[PDB]
């Protein structure tokens, strides 16, 4: 799953 | 005993996780891949970084893991938690990197270099990431070629310890999913989303 | 069937084990070393080094593997034997050294740098091992400059491979180790006691 | 162990 990682690199 | 070691352990690296993810998207080019492609690679190699800045705390240390600059393990105390097999092996990286006098800042290329070499399952860009470890890789030969020119061949001894980081990340991996499988030490949602990928 | 296929692959294993001992024996330096350290290395690298014999007979074939001259495995009979994801991790490594279009003499001097810079737990002469792998690493650095001088970093290129390497090394010995397990494969002495190793 | 490594190796 990537859910944080994902947000964290988005913003 | 050896569930509060782990639990601030394993607090511990879920701070790291922040700031290396933070630390990435900086690395020149990483932000121009794709986002699926950026998240296998962070998930690939989390673990070998965060192993390399032990690595680098260690060094003024003997017989010592630096896990924090606060936080400092002997051989006796890894063994009361568990630890001593991943302590050795980790030890064993230290030797080489002690030896070879590694820098702080060729600890953050080999950083950046890992990442991109990670060997990942899913990269959707086969080329846009060998284009950036190519250029990861060019940075460092850059920088050994003007920084020490009379040790020809020091980016191949450091790229040498590179099997090993990998083989003893991934051993680190195992243990500690093993620890979350065992469910009696508490983790943070970030750390248990990179020990579960 | 995967019984035949899996015994012919290690009785292949087996015969090219004999050689590779051989050869190694000729590597400069390396009998130098005690018998015990010569052990150590060859029982930590054996996997690498035949893998790098397969990369290397790979390379005139499209997502085949070319185990021996005469033995080749495409994706269908890989999965046929259980054999898949060992065959993808192979085929990897095919990838990278087919683009740089990794040659014959580079994969020998590859198959002694991956033998000496094995990281084994059990050496005797930490140094004396050091100083081979030293060696062996310059033996790469001075081809490199001399045949391929207009790719500077062509070397660094060629070890940037290894972590892969050692990482399907491990997950081959795995594999073959749970094979052996079974008990349904029948195996040669020389490989049962490199496959059990440490 | 090593008893045939050994004994190939000499
Ligand atoms: C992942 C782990 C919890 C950690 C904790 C802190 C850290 O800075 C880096 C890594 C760890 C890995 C390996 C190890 O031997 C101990 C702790
Ligand atoms: C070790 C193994 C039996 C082998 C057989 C033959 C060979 O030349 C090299 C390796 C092997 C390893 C990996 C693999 O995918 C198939 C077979």
């Amino acid at each position: 799953k990537h859910k944080i990682l994902h947000r964290l690199l988005q913003d | 005993g050896d569930i509060k070691a782990l639990t601030t352990l394993c607090d511990l690296a879920d701070r790291e996780l922040v700031v290396i993810i933070g630390w990435a998207k900086h690395i020149p080019g990483f932000s121009s891949l794709s986002l699926g492609d950026q998240m296998s690679l962070l998930q690939s190699a989390w673990m070998e970084i965060l192993i390399l800045g032990i690595v680098y705390r260690s060094l003024p240390y003997d017989d010592k893991l630096v896990y924090a600059e606060d936080y400092i393990m002997d051989e006796e105390h890894s063994r009361l938690a568990g630890l001593l097999e991943l302590y050795r092996a980790i030890l064993q990286l230290v030797r080489r990197y002690k030896k070879l006098k590694v820098e702080k800042e060729e600890f953050v290329t080999l950083k950046a270099l890992a990442l991109a070499n990670s060997d990942s399952m899913h990269i959707e860009d086969l080329e846009a990431v060998q284009k950036l470890q190519d250029l990861l890789h060019e940075a460092l030969q850059d920088y050994e070629l003007s920084q020490h020119h009379e040790e020809p061949w020091r980016t191949g001894k450091l790229l040498l310890t590179l099997p090993l980081l990998r083989q003893t990340a991934a051993k680190a991996v195992q243990h500690f999913y093993s620890v979350k499988l065992q469910g009696k030490v508490p983790m943070h949602k970030l750390f248990l989303e990179m020990l579960e990928a």
